[PDB]
């Protein structure tokens, strides 16, 4: 069920992930 | 489509402008159920299917 | 008795209405008054009894 689609060492990339309330 | 095997469209995460729907005078007909035709604007589903 | 039965029809109505948060919904409301009060004014028992056991079903399914 494809219910939702969005399209947009020399490095450090720093990334949080979260869920809250959905 | 058919009646029989019909096309279901999945529509969300955009803005539901029922306004001209509701307005134009097109359709032969124009009822909802469970929901008044008039603020259909103000309710926010998550989910629409076509 | 066709006298108390009027007085649920009424019940009924009125009730149903009161929940009808759509217009679909108050728009067969009214027609079944209607339809019951016809059938009382010609003393027609199984048209008032049809009316008042579709409308208990209408006002349940507003309900639950
Ligand atoms: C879509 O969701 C339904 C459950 O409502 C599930 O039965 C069906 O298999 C899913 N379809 C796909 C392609 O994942």
């Amino acid at each position: 069920n494809c219910t939702f689609e969005y399209v947009s060492f020399k490095n450090l990339r720093e990334f949080v992930f979260k869920n809250i309330d959905g | 489509a058919s009646v029989y095997a019909w096309n279901r469209k999945r529509i969300s995460n955009c803005v539901a402008d029922y306004s001209v729907l509701y307005n134009s005078a097109s359709f032969s007909t124009f009822k909802c159920y469970g929901v008044s035709p008039t603020k259909l604007n103000d309710l926010c589903f998550t989910n629409v299917y076509a | 008795n066709d006298d108390e039965l009027h007085m649920l029809m009424t019940d009924l109505v009125y009730e149903a209405l009161h929940f009808a948060k759509d217009e679909e919904i108050k728009k067969r409301v009214f027609q079944l008054f209607e339809l019951a009060d016809k059938a009382y004014k010609n003393n027609d028992r199984q048209k008032l009894e049809k009316v008042v056991e579709e409308l208990k079903e209408l006002l349940e399914r507003l309900l639950s």
